[PDB]
Order: C-alpha cells, then sequence, then structure tokens
C-alpha cells in the first residue's frame, strides 16, 4: 500500500457537518466509507508532531467545497483536531488507507459524562451510533444534541494511541463523572490506632485522603453527591480481643449506623468536612456513654476489631439503596460507587452463610465496591475472608467482587500492636518456655548411638476462590484471574467511576446450564394498536434491551456464547436476525427475531432463610438519639422482575410499577415584567397555561397527523353536591423535536382541582423513555411556570413515613411538641377538638409555611360522603397528612397521634434546624398556640 | 529518648512587612540565646519551590525543623498566603523522631487554611486578603516536652493529636532457610487479633531448635514469608538468629568468655539451665555398647576448640556431663545465647541413590556459590554424611570451619 | 509518681509508664521490683493520685480523654470509668473530705465527677478563659 502525500486546508462548520473529507476524484483508489490513515511523516519519528497517526473515514467534497477549495487536498473541520494536529496551513502530510477494519478495531474507547443522567440501554443506544466510526483523543461527542461526551482514552494491543477506530468487537467504556458516591467510614478500635510512622489512621483519612480526593474532584470539575455514614459495630462483652478464635463473628454484638453527609453536592466540600470532622469528635461521647435508668449515664462499650466487625452488614446497608431498580431517578448523577474505608489490611472474619447472600447480591446489581485501606499491605493476597464451615473449619478466600486499594526502603507491612506501643511490660512477657529436654528414642543403648540417630534426623521435616492457605503465594496466572465476570471489559476507579458494561465474555458451561437451571419461554407479537404509531418490531425489541440493560442485564458476545448456542450469528447491537444473549446472576435471556415479527424470548432462571434476622440501630443527619431501623439490610434483596408482565405491556396490574415521579408546582414570587401584562387571577391564568401546554403535549398517530375554591375539600365536596375521579389521564409525546429514533411515550397526572392553600400535583408515568428528554420537559415546564411566578420541584411519589424502609442514608426524624392541646390544660375544648382536632399542628405547620400535600385526607375531614375516591393513577395509599414547604426542600408528614415526622428533599437539594427548634421551643411553641387560639376566639 | 523543645513559634508573610513571627512560646526565647529570626527568613518563608517540604537547618548550637506551606488562592492579599509552623531543636540529638510530627502538622494547618481560613482569619486584620495560637503553641511545647503526647482540640471537629515514635533500624536480608530463630520473648501472649495470620502461625514453631524450613514445612508456609514474618520479628528487637544443633558441628570460645567469670548471674543461670531437672536417661546410656558447679561449666566451655567436632568433644568429656546431668544442647544453646561461643561454619569449596535433576541442579548452584554444610543440608533434606557422599561422587573437595 | 499514703503498705511505688502505671515492690530485688501493671487507657497517663479516706484507691487521668478510678485489692480492671470526650486530661484530685468526690480538668474546663454517679459530672466549671493547668481540692472545706 502506497503513501499519499497531500496537502492540508480547514473549513467552517457552515459548509459541512464531517470531519475529515478527501477528494474521491484525486483518489479514486480509496473506496467511500473506508478507514484511511492520517499521518504527516517521512519515515522519521520527528520529535512529537513526527509521529501523529490519526484514524478518519474516507468522505468526498461538497458542492461548496469543490467550488471553493482549490488548493487544499484535505479539508478537516476547525477547533479540536486542528488544535490536535497542530499544523498550519498547506503543510505536507501523508495518506494511507487500510482496507482491513475487524484487525484494527481499537480494544478499549473510554468516554466520560457530565452532569447529565445516561441509562445503560442509552450507553447502548450510543454505542449502537458510534459502529463503524473513527474517533481521537478529547473529542467532544454529542448524544441528542444536548448529552455531551469527552473521550479520554483509546486503547489498542495494551498501548494508548492517540486515535483509533470503534467496530463490532470494539469495548467502548462509558465513565460518569456525575455519580453518585457512597462512603461508609468503618468505625473500630483500630481508627485510633498509631500506624508505624506515627500517625492515628483518621487523621490520615481527613488530612490526607478526603482532601486530596476533593482537590482531585475538583481539578477534573467533577459534579458529584457524596454521601458519607459512620459504620459501628460495638462489642457489648468483656472478653478479651485476644481470646477470640479466627474465623468466628462476635456472637454479642451491637451495631450502629450513623449517617454523617446525606446526598450533597461536592461543591459544599467545606461543609462536608466541617461535619465529618465534628461528627467523628462527637461519636465517642454518642456511642460510649451509655444512658442508664437510674438517671445517670455510664461510660460503657468498646468497639469491635476489624477483622472482627460487620462488614458484610456495611455492604448489604450499602446495597440496600439499589434493591428496587425503579426508584427515584437522579437527573443529574448517573453511577452509584461505593468506598470503604477501613482502617485495617484486608483481613475479616465473617459469616459463611452472610458471606453467601452477600456475593449472591453483589453479583446481581450495579455497585462497585472499591474498599481502601488506610494501613499497610500485608504479606497474605488481599482481601482475605476467614470464615468456619458448618464442621467449625477454618478457610480462606478472596471475594471477587471487593477491590482493595492503600493510601501512602523497608516499610514494616506486619503489624504488631503491643510491641510497637510498647503495651507488655518487660517484666511479664521474658520467656517462659526454652529450649527442650534432648528426650531419648527408647531404642538407643549408647551414647554415640544417640549422636548418630541424633545427626541422621537433624533436617527431617462462584463469588470466591478458595485460597488453601495465606502463608503460601498464588501463581501470576491465578492472580490475573481475581477480577468480576461482570465487569471483566473496564485512580481513574475513584474519580471517575464506571457503570455496568454493557458486554461480558463470559457464560455458564454446558454441564452447568443442565444442572441447576430451569426454562422459560415467552412469545410476544405486536398489537395493532400500537403499529397506528411508528413502531415495527425492531424499536420494540431494542427498547425491551433497554429495560433489560435498566435492569442489569448485559449483552453476552464472546467465545463461550458462540460455543454453546452452536449445540443446539451472535448480537451485540441493532437485517433480520437479532440473536442475542442477557445474563444477570439470576437468570438468562436468550432474544430471537425473525420477519414474521415474533420475538422469541427464552428465560433460563437459575439461602436468604438460614440468616439470622438484623435489625440495626440507624441515626440520620437530623436525629440525636439512635433508633431503631425501618429495614432489615440483610433481607432486602434486587428481586426477579416479572418479565411477561413487562413485555406485556411493551407490546401493548397488582405489585408492578414502572419508572416514576410526582412534581409539585408552588406559588412563590412573580417577576416585575409579569405585572405588566390579582395575583391570583396571574397564578391561576398560569397554572392555565400549564396545563393546555401539557395538553398541547399530546402523542399523536401519525394518521391524525397528516374549579377552584378555598378551604378543606370535604367542603367543597359537599357543596356542589360511586367513584369520582380526581385526576385525568393523558399520553403525552415527551420529545416533539424527533431527536431520538424510537417512541417517548410518557403518561401524565394533573389534578382536576386547586387551591392556593393545596398543593398541585403533576405525574408522570414512563417505562422506556430516555430520562434526558424527561429532564428537559421538566426544565421547560418550571421555566413556564417561573415566568407566571409558580415554581415546579421536584417531590418523592413514596410516601415520608416509607423513605427508612426503602433508603437507610435519608434523613428522617421524629419530631415530638412539647405543648400538647390534649393534655396541657391552657389550651383544652372539646366544641374545638370536636370541630378541628388537629387545628393546633395545622395552624404550626401554616405559620412554618408548609403547604399541604394530601388534600383527599380523613384525619382534616368533617364529614364523609363519595363512598369510593380515586385517583387516576390509583388509590391514595397514604397513611399520614404529609406536608409540603413552601420552598419544596423540605417534607412534613402529621400523624394521628400529634407526633410531626420531618425529612429534606434530597433530590431538589437552616430553615430545618428552626422548624426543629420552635417545633421544640416552650416558649415558641405556646406563643404559636397562643396566636392560633387568638385567631379561633377573634 | 526524645529531645525536648527549645522553642515553638508561628511565622506568617504579612503582606506588607514580609515574614515576621507572629506568637512564640517561651516569649522572647529566640532574642534571648541570640537567634535572629531575620537571618534566616527567606528559610522558613521560601519560594514555593521548596515549600511543602520537610525543612531541617543548623543555626549556631540549635537545629531549626520547619514544614513551610504556601496557599495560592485570589481571596488572600497578594494572590497567596504563606506560613509556617516552625520548631527548634538543640543540634546534639536526633530529630528523626519529631520531624513526622512536624510534617503533619504543617499538612493539617494547609488542609484547615485551603478548608475554611483558619490562621488567615486568626489574625484579626483585614490586610491579608483582598481559638488561640499562643494557648495552642504553649499546648503542644509543654504536652511534648512532658508526656510526648499531645490531644489539643483547636474547633469542634480538630484536634491536634501528636504522639512521637521511635525510629528503629530496619532488619537484614542476611535471614536464610539454615538460621533458627531465638524467641527473645513469650510470644503467645503478645498475640492480639491484629497479628498477621502467617506470624501466628510461625508462632507455634518457634522452639530455638527449629529451622526456618522446618518451621514452614510444619506450618505449611512458603519459606519466603516466613522469613519476611522473621525479618518483621527482628525489627520488634524480640528475635535473634542462631544455627541448627548437631553433634557434626565446631563450636570454639569467643572473646566474651570471661563475661562467664566477670557478671554476678549469669554461671547461677548457667546451673539452673543445662542441668535435667531429674536423674535422666542420657546420664545412663554409655559411650558406646547437686546442681553441678559453676567452675564445671566454665571448665567445660573452655575445652572447645576450633577443628574439634562436638561429637569428639562430647566423647571425651562424657562422665562429668554424666555425673553432672548436663544437657549439652542446653549448654551448647545458653554458650551462644551469652555470646562466649561461636560455631565455626564449614565451608565445601572445590578445586547411594540415584540423585534427581532438580536436586542436583540445586546441589550444583550451592555448590557454585560456595554455601555451608547446614544450607546444602536444608535444601536437600539430608544428613551431612549424605551429602558428602554425593559431594565424593561429583569430585573432591575440601571442608574451612571458619 | 506517687507514694502510696497506705501505712500498711511503705514498699508501694505507682509510676507511669506511657499508656500503663507500674507498681513497684521495694521489698523485692531491683533487677524485678515491678508488682503488677494497670493496663488502662490507650494513650499516656498524665497524672495519679490517691484517695486520702481510702489510701487503696487510684484515679488516673491521661492524654486519650479518660478517667480511670482503680483498686489496689484488685488491680486488674477500673471500677470506675468516666470521661469529658472533647479535651485531654492534665490533673485529677480527689476529696479530703467527701471520699468519693473526685474532679478533673480537661483543656479549659475543670468536671468534677460523683464516685456513685457514673460518667455524668455533678458540675463543669467552665471559667477559665486558656487551658487549665493544675487543680486542688481543699483539705478542710468539702467544697472548695
Amino acid at each position: 500500500i502506497k503513501a499519499y502525500q497531500a496537502e492540508l486546508g480547514y473549513h467552517e462548520s457552515r459548509f459541512s457537518e464531517n470531519l475529515v473529507m478527501l477528494n474521491l476524484v484525486e483518489f479514486p483508489d480509496i473506496k467511500p466509507g473506508d478507514l484511511v490513515e492520517l499521518k504527516t511523516y517521512h519515515k522519521n519519528p520527528s520529535a512529537s508532531n513526527g509521529d501523529k497517526k490519526i484514524y478518519f473515514i474516507a468522505k468526498d467534497f461538497d458542492g461548496e467545497t469543490k467550488r471553493r477549495a482549490k488548493t487544499s487536498n484535505v479539508s478537516i473541520l476547525s477547533g479540536q483536531l486542528q488544535t490536535l494536529l497542530d499544523l498550519p496551513s498547506r503543510s505536507r502530510i501523508w495518506i494511507k488507507l487500510k482496507p482491513n477494519k475487524f484487525d484494527l478495531q481499537a480494544d478499549v474507547v473510554e468516554f466520560n459524562i457530565k452532569d447529565c443522567l445516561l441509562n445503560r440501554g442509552d450507553m447502548w443506544v450510543l454505542s449502537s451510533k458510534l459502529v463503524d466510526t473513527c474517533v481521537f483523543m478529547d473529542q467532544r461527542l454529542a448524544f441528542l444534541d444536548s448529552i455531551r461526551g469527552t473521550i479520554k482514552g483509546i486503547y489498542r494491543n495494551g498501548k494508548k494511541i492517540v486515535s483509533g477506530y470503534i467496530g463490532e468487537q470494539t469495548r467502548i467504556i462509558f465513565r460518569s463523572e456525575s455519580a453518585r458516591l457512597i462512603f461508609l467510614i468503618q468505625i473500630t478500635d483500630e481508627m485510633w490506632n498509631f500506624e508505624e510512622t506515627g500517625e492515628q489512621l483518621f487523621q490520615k483519612m481527613v488530612n490526607s485522603f478526603f482532601p486530596k480526593i476533593f482537590k482531585k474532584w475538583k481539578d477534573v470539575d467533577t459534579h458529584h453527591t457524596i454521601t458519607i455514614a459512620f459504620a459501628i459495630s460495638m462489642d457489648l462483652s468483656d472478653t478479651s480481643f485476644k481470646d477470640l478464635t479466627p474465623g468466628e463473628s462476635l456472637k454479642n454484638s451491637q451495631d450502629y449506623f450513623r449517617i454523617v453527609v446525606d446526598q450533597v453536592s461536592i461543591i459544599h466540600w467545606v461543609d462536608i468536612m466541617e461535619t465529618l470532622r465534628e461528627e467523628f469528635m462527637e461519636i465517642r461521647k454518642d456511642l460510649l456513654n451509655k444512658q442508664t435508668d437510674k438517671g445517670y449515664s455510664v461510660a460503657n462499650g468498646r468497639f469491635s476489631p476489624v477483622i472482627k466487625s460487620n462488614f458484610l452488614e456495611l455492604v448489604n446497608f450499602a446495597t440496600t439503596i439499589l434493591t428496587d431498580p425503579f426508584k427515584q431517578l437522579d437527573l443529574r448523577h448517573t453511577t452509584t460507587h461505593v468506598m470503604i474505608i477501613s482502617p485495617g489490611s484486608g483481613l475479616f472474619d465473617v459469616d459463611y452463610s452472610l458471606l453467601r447472600l452477600t456475593g449472591k447480591k453483589l453479583l446481581s446489581l450495579e455497585m462497585t465496591m472499591d474498599l481502601i485501606c488506610l494501613s499497610k499491605a500485608p504479606l497474605h493476597i488481599v482481601p482475605l475472608f476467614r470464615y468456619r464451615d458448618f464442621e467449625n473449619k477454618l478457610h480462606h478466600c478472596v471475594p471477587l467482587w471487593l477491590s482493595v486499594f492503600f493510601w501512602n526502603e523497608w516499610t514494616p507491612r506486619c503489624k504488631i500492636y503491643d510491641l510497637q506501643m510498647m503495651g507488655i511490660t518487660e517484666n511479664e512477657l521474658i520467656r517462659e518456655v526454652d529450649v527442650e529436654y534432648l528426650q531419648l528414642n527408647k531404642k538407643v543403648k549408647s551414647l554415640s548411638e544417640f549422636m548418630n540417630d541424633y545427626d541422621k534426623n537433624a533436617f527431617e521435616v462462584e463469588t470466591w476462590v478458595d485460597i488453601k492457605s495465606p502463608s503460601i503465594p498464588v501463581s501470576s496466572e491465578f492472580a490475573n484471574e481475581l477480577l468480576p465476570i461482570r465487569w471483566k471489559d473496564v485512580w481513574r476507579s475513584f474519580t471517575t467511576p464506571a457503570e455496568l458494561p454493557i458486554t461480558i465474555s463470559d457464560f455458564p458451561s454446558k454441564d452447568d446450564f443442565d444442572r441447576n437451571f430451569i426454562f422459560r419461554n415467552h412469545s410476544v407479537t405486536l398489537n395493532t394498536d400500537q403499529e397506528q404509531y411508528n413502531q415495527t418490531y425492531k424499536d420494540l425489541l431494542r427498547d425491551m434491551i433497554y429495560m433489560r440493560l435498566l435492569t442489569g442485564f448485559q449483552i453476552c458476545v464472546g467465545r463461550q456464547v458462540e460455543k454453546i448456542e452452536l449445540s443446539r450469528v451472535v448480537n451485540k447491537y441493532l437485517n433480520d436476525a437479532f440473536k442475542l444473549y442477557l445474563m444477570i446472576d439470576s437468570e438468562i435471556h436468550r432474544i430471537t427475531c425473525s420477519s414474521s415479527g415474533i420475538i422469541d424470548v427464552e428465560r433460563y432462571l437459575r439461602l436468604f432463610d438460614q440468616v439470622p434476622s438484623y435489625i440495626p440501630l440507624v441515626k440520620t443527619r437530623y436525629e440525636s438519639s439512635f433508633r431503631d431501623a425501618m429495614i432489615d439490610p440483610l433481607h432486602v434483596k434486587r428481586e426477579s422482575l416479572n418479565w411477561n408482565q413487562i413485555d406485556q405491556v411493551l407490546a401493548g396490574d397488582r405489585k408492578w410499577h414502572g419508572f416514576r415521579a410526582k412534581y409539585v408546582v408552588l406559588p412563590t414570587d412573580i417577576p416585575p415584567n409579569t405585572y405588566s401584562m390579582n395575583p391570583e387571577e396571574i397564578r391561576v391564568e398560569g397554572l392555565r397555561r400549564l396545563i393546555g401546554s401539557i395538553t398541547r403535549s399530546r402523542l399523536r398517530t401519525e394518521k391524525e397527523k397528516k374549579m377552584f375554591y378555598t378551604g378543606p375539600l370535604y367542603n367543597f365536596i359537599n357543596e356542589q353536591q360511586p367513584i369520582l375521579m380526581l385526576s385525568n389521564s393523558l399520553v403525552i409525546d415527551v420529545d416533539p423535536a424527533g431527536k431520538s429514533s424510537k417512541q417517548e411515550s410518557c403518561t401524565v397526572h394533573y389534578d382536576r382541582v386547586h387551591n392556593p392553600d393545596h398543593c398541585f400535583h403533576i405525574r408522570l408515568e414512563w417505562l422506556t423513555t430516555t430520562p434526558k428528554l424527561i429532564d428537559d420537559l421538566v426544565g421547560n415546564w418550571s421555566r413556564l411556570c417561573e415566568r407566571y411566578g409558580l415554581k415546579m420541584i421536584e417531590i418523592p411519589w413514596e410516601e415520608l413515613c416509607t423513605i427508612p424502609s426503602v433508603n437507610p442514608f435519608h434523613s428522617f426524624v421524629e419530631i415530638k411538641l412539647a405543648i400538647n392541646p390534649w393534655e396541657d390544660p391552657e389550651f383544652k375544648d372539646r366544641e374545638l377538638f370536636a370541630k378541628s382536632k388537629f387545628y393546633y399542628h395545622v395552624y404550626l405547620l401554616k405559620a412554618s409555611g408548609f403547604l399541604l400535600d394530601n388534600r383527599a385526607s380523613k384525619f382534616l375531614q368533617n364529614q364523609d360522603i363519595e363512598f369510593d375516591i380515586m385517583y387516576s393513577w390509583g388509590k391514595p395509599q397514604f397513611k399520614y397528612v404529609q406536608y409540603i414547604h413552601h420552598t419544596g426542600a423540605y417534607v412534613a408528614e402529621l400523624r394521628e397521634n400529634g407526633c410531626l415526622f420531618l425529612a429534606p428533599n434530597n433530590i431538589y437539594i437552616k430553615v430545618i434546624l428552626n422548624f426543629k427548634s420552635t417545633c421544640l421551643d416552650y416558649q415558641k411553641l405556646r406563643s404559636i398556640f397562643l396566636d392560633a387560639k387568638e385567631m379561633w376566639i377573634t | 529518648g526524645f529531645v525536648p523543645i527549645h522553642t515553638i513559634f508561628y511565622s506568617v508573610f504579612h503582606p506588607t512587612e514580609g515574614s515576621k513571627i507572629k506568637y512564640e512560646f517561651p516569649p522572647n526565647n529566640l532574642k534571648n540565646h541570640g537567634i535572629n529570626f531575620n537571618t534566616f527568613k527567606n528559610y522558613i518563608i521560601p519560594k514555593p519551590i521548596l515549600c511543602h517540604k520537610l525543612i531541617t537547618f543548623k543555626y549556631g548550637t540549635y537545629r531549626i525543623v520547619c514544614y513551610p506551606v504556601t496557599i495560592n488562592s485570589p481571596i488572600y492579599a497578594r494572590n497567596f498566603f504563606s506560613f509556617n509552623f516552625v520548631f527548634v531543636f538543640p543540634y546534639d540529638c536526633e530529630t528523626s523522631p519529631y520531624e513526622p510530627a512536624i510534617t503533619r502538622l504543617g499538612k493539617m494547618f494547609k488542609v484547615l487554611e485551603e478548608q475554611n481560613q483558619l490562621l488567615s482569619k486568626s489574625e484579626r486584620d483585614p490586610v491579608f486578603f483582598d481559638f488561640s495560637i499562643q494557648d495552642l503553641l504553649m499546648r503542644i511545647f509543654q504536652d511534648l516536652n512532658n508526656y510526648s503526647e499531645c490531644l489539643i482540640p483547636i474547633d469542634e471537629g480538630n484536634a491536634v493529636d501528636i504522639k512521637i515514635f521511635p525510629l528503629l533500624r530496619p532488619p537484614t536480608t542476611c535471614v536464610s532457610l539454615e538460621d533458627v530463630p531465638l524467641s527473645s520473648v513469650n510470644l503467645k501472649k503478645i498475640i492480639d487479633v491484629n497479628w498477621d495470620p502467617t506470624m501466628m502461625s510461625i508462632v507455634p514453631y518457634i522452639d530455638g531448635l527449629n529451622s526456618i524450613a522446618k518451621i514452614s514445612k510444619l506450618s505449611n508456609s512458603d519459606p519466603g514469608l516466613v522469613i519476611e514474618c522473621i525479618r518483621h520479628l527482628i525489627y520488634y528487637k524480640c528475635v535473634t538468629l542462631s544455627d541448627i544443633f548437631q553433634f557434626s558441628n565446631i563450636y570454639a570460645p569467643s572473646s566474651l568468655i570471661r563475661n562467664f567469670l566477670t557478671d554476678p548471674l549469669m554461671a547461677s543461670d548457667c546451673q539452673s539451665y543445662v542441668t535435667f531437672p531429674e536423674v535422666s536417661k542420657i546420664s545412663n546410656l554409655p559411650l558406646n555398647k547437686f546442681l553441678p558447679t559453676r567452675s564445671c561449666l566454665f571448665d567445660l566451655y573452655r575445652s572447645l576448640s576450633q577443628g574439634q567436632t562436638l561429637k569428639t568433644w562430647y566423647e571425651s568429656k562424657y562422665m562429668i556431663l554424666k555425673e553432672n546431668n548436663i544437657d549439652i544442647r542446653r549448654f551448647i544453646t545458653f554458650g551462644l545465647e551469652k555470646r562466649i561461643i561461636y560455631r565455626c561454619y564449614s565451608f565445601p569449596v572445590m578445586i547411594m541413590p540415584k540423585l534427581s535433576d532438580e536436586e542436583e541442579g540445586i546441589l550444583e548452584e550451592s555448590i557454585r556459590n560456595a554455601e555451608t554444610f547446614d544450607k546444602i543440608c536444608v535444601l536437600l533434606s539430608k544428613p551431612k554424611l549424605e551429602v558428602e557422599s554425593y559431594l565424593n561422587e561429583l569430585g573432591e573437595f575440601k571442608v574451612i570451619n571458619s | 509518681v506517687q507514694w502510696s499514703p497506705h501505712p500498711a503498705k511503705p514498699y508501694w511505688i505507682v509510676s507511669t509508664s506511657n499508656q500503663k502505671a507500674i507498681i513497684w515492690n521495694l521489698a523485692k530485688s531491683s533487677s524485678n521490683a515491678i508488682e503488677f501493671v494497670l493496663h488502662g487507657h490507650s494513650r499516656a497517663i498524665t497524672d495519679i493520685n490517691f484517695n486520702p479516706q481510702h489510701p487503696d484507691v487510684l484515679a488516673t487521668c491521661s492524654v486519650d480523654t479518660y478517667v480511670h478510678a482503680w483498686d489496689m485489692r484488685s488491680p486488674h480492671r477500673p471500677f470506675y470509668s468516666t470521661s469529658s470526650w472533647r479535651s485531654a486530661a492534665s490533673q485529677v484530685k480527689w476529696n479530703y473530705k467527701d471520699p468519693n468526690v473526685l474532679a478533673s480538668s480537661h483543656g479549659n474546663d475543670i468536671f468534677v465527677w460523683d464516685l456513685r454517679k457514673g460518667s455524668t459530672p455533678l458540675c463543669s466549671l467552665k471559667g477559665h478563659v486558656s487551658s487549665v493547668n493544675s487543680i486542688d481540692f481543699n483539705r478542710f472545706k468539702y467544697s472548695e
């Protein structure tokens, strides 16, 4: 293949949309659409600019390009590629054509994602759009003209290259610098233990690890949400730690969880570090000062050691928040990465059944537990788990899902605490056992025979991998084997964590497929109601694959899948043959298509009762006392989804729900330009305009494209006076501009009736839509509301009383008001409590700016009529009376016993502490209740 | 053990008058001792290349240890803020245990100044921009001079936790398979949960007469990790290496044999050590078929000689040990432990079943490296006579008992 | 270092050896004069004092923010533990009159402990600006 010398020329984006353009007339030997190497070289490595190998695709000029450009052989779009080339105009370059593409497919093409939410199915679609396309380093790509992306690494044959080619077998990896990160600080006895250099390990954690990682986050300009929670196991026995057997966990223990920082953006790192340091300084007083019922406090309790700590309980506490795939969407962040900070060296004594359950749970969800150890690297292979079997047999195993990093000439790698700290007094560790007394053999009758017999015998004598002994090393190939199979296709993990890879190159063997598997078969077909819209079998098929990628399936391509398919063409992206293989730890899905439209789906489905119940004590950010947790961290799990009904509803309903988000619009300040167009009149005009804008977003077929009042609800119900629907049904088109190639349909429920004192509710029920389109639709609605003096804000769908039993890291506090109206005789009346049972609590919430949420509540009622009440999205399953702040930052809830609930709105995210102090002050609550009585009388 | 601090002072770079001392405990200690800060003010606040480095320099009879810190941010005047927590020590000492403490103090104050602007706001003067220092210096000074430890809270979440640790010599790499370890302490009672599992396996086999290969085979351990664990135990000054006891060994008295005489409690320990608890059966075996006095033990210690093996020495003096009920192994071990005798190692330099290929390869590698008989016997797991027979089959060799 | 004021034990010396307190027996030989060692705090013991009414009771304070009260009849574990949880202790002193009241100074604060009231202090004297170094009871008044 000859090298073709050529000139250089630039052009603006107004004339062409491609990157590198050639002339097909000037190069007749090069077919269009072929991978063509570009290099400025004279067969020499001329410093750094002489070695610049850049790939592109052979594309011809345009009419304006041919009419304008005459002396330039190559027209390259200005910008990033011009800066990378660093060449002046009319420079002599060379052109080489490579007719083979599969040999030049790059192994790894990285992709960095910022400030937006991209699902794994969206990553699969983006990689489907990147088939047969050449990329270079630091190239700012795009996706639906709103999702940017920087390619920070291209790899081929173990070598980093500036430019590469993306093919079908290109293992493209998507990483996110906008991600939710959870830090679990493992508070043990060794956090205050000194290292051989002379530093306590928590001093390392707060002075060398967190400031450096925050500096690295700021340097890359990542926008994360950190979540820092303490993690304490407390030993309740008086037995010494030297008497503990290796392999057995602690029989008597209490486990604590102090959530220091909730879901908080990392731009508040000063406040994050201040809160972390304050809570770590206060945790000793919080835990080691127990309260005795005799009226005083006794300094009691002991932290468990690292080896005997509740490590698998901490990992299950971390995996509590990913059990439900259909939770609330963090529309600005992508990856859920958990980091465990420990003062140990990767040695943990664990229970066997709990280890099995932890492995089975971690193989069924998208987390990478990156353990970081503040001690030096030990002499054994890390991470090391010691457990005792049913026959009290010690074993050693290294888990695949845990990766150990160490934070930092001979270095002491073995820890002897009693000799480093000199904890044993010199007179009491004097050697007791000495050399033996030269015992005989009872076969020796001579001293020379004894010497000869002494001189003759003087020189005599799938979630874990079982290590034979920690004192013998492993081979290089075995140490290369230690990596998870679901993450086999991957400082960079700390700063820019990676999502679950779209592909996996592993599969069960032929004997294992017939050993512990059961077979379920589907047959799903197009329905005539959905083909009125632009819906073939293909886009429905890739919507099903989008749902599978959302749940956690990876598309199997490799050797074992090919060798097991022929024992009856494998595919990775999307003709009529679409044979994909999707696998999780629970079930394996084989999906095949045809020209008829029928999609054949075969499900190969594959412990929780042999683990004791475990309810720890959880302290959130706004609590002052340790309270019992509302969820079992071990026994909650990622349930096997009912895929038959999923395929039925994507084809076209108890115990089933999709992705969902409730939206609350609230009255706020009016802009001054709006007044030049009653504040209540312009606010209801803005509400009507928003309703009209929603009803103008109705998704239409291709065939067709060719009450206000004030007061309680029951008063208005009986004023205008069986099922009365309070909401309307509507199926909107999320994307009207047609950016995506699929159907983006969502279901909208809006309130039929409205009060200025009642919150207005917008519902969004979507299954397979792109979340960025939902996010920009919500932004457009928020701008429309803010133009008319409203404020659209995003709120949890589930009730506030249910958040601890789902998300244990969320803040949640118990509010017990000081002045009880039903007990204190200063404010007591039979008529007032008969007319309004919760009058004082409602007035207290209203005086602090808390709007009411549940208008259909039966705790603030006066009469009952309309037996059956229902919303258009279903029945209101609300236990208490929820309240929303007018700023929408915090959520309140009023019970039947007068006790309040209180929790912030972390999805959207001073006043919270003000309201907590107001509820817990005699003077403020007395003044508020006196004002309430004065308003009641007058 | 640890040198007391001479003067602690906190120097900051003022944007108007340059580098200056803000607070200093003891008060006017530098001027009373003739230490002028303006002489070395360009080392306390140097250019940012020298900053964030452990700087220690000598000024007369005093050694001045500092960790200069410079933070570049537009919030401060002149686009940077510089401070230095400076420690003064005498010259004739070792400031090595104090250097990590000063380095970590500087790094922690760098973190605090970068986080919440502590030291810049502590001046209470709005010229540095666009909790007591003196009490902290007093507490650091007196706690490190009286306790070698401190816990001084400076905020609601921040405290100065400094502990001064001694510096230990690194272990040697000369430990090998033929060396036997002697535990100088009772290692069973030191074992807590933080010990290495390999070391925990090694502990019940350090009896003073087992080789490292024998301990590795007994504990099912790789010899390299046993070597590293013995090195770590050497690093904490608790295990001393020795030799395998054989009757083919050659022992000779050392230069410290008079310490058996010039010590009031060595000979009594020898009497209580070398004797069998009862009338042992070894004290009834023939050569072929009260406690012993200290003069007898000394005469037995002298009678060892170079080139004379322990078999010949024991068969020349066997009535003495039989009548006095003396264990010869315990006698040799006490002699080696008090450094009054030494072993002359045997070196087989050059000019029966069929031996294996790997066995002959490691035998040839041991011969070509001039290794001792002990190392070859350990590596082949064979006695001395089989190794000697194989070597005589392979060639002619001479033995040096050095 | 602190001499035991018990008339029946004039051979006892309590001395701090970093994080452990060493009781010396002078009737024993100089090679091995240590009788028993108190293994309490994790950091260095700062001050030790004996109860004047009951000379077999010893209170130790340390840098690790803990005040442990020991009994010399059972010198293995302390029979009373209390802490300030914020600042390192500087001294501990007993009351000469009331034989179960002891006070400790932790930085700028002075906490008075009652031996029957657990870790909750009887009072917290907080009038000092800088760090309190020394504390001392009155031999004649109960509460000075």
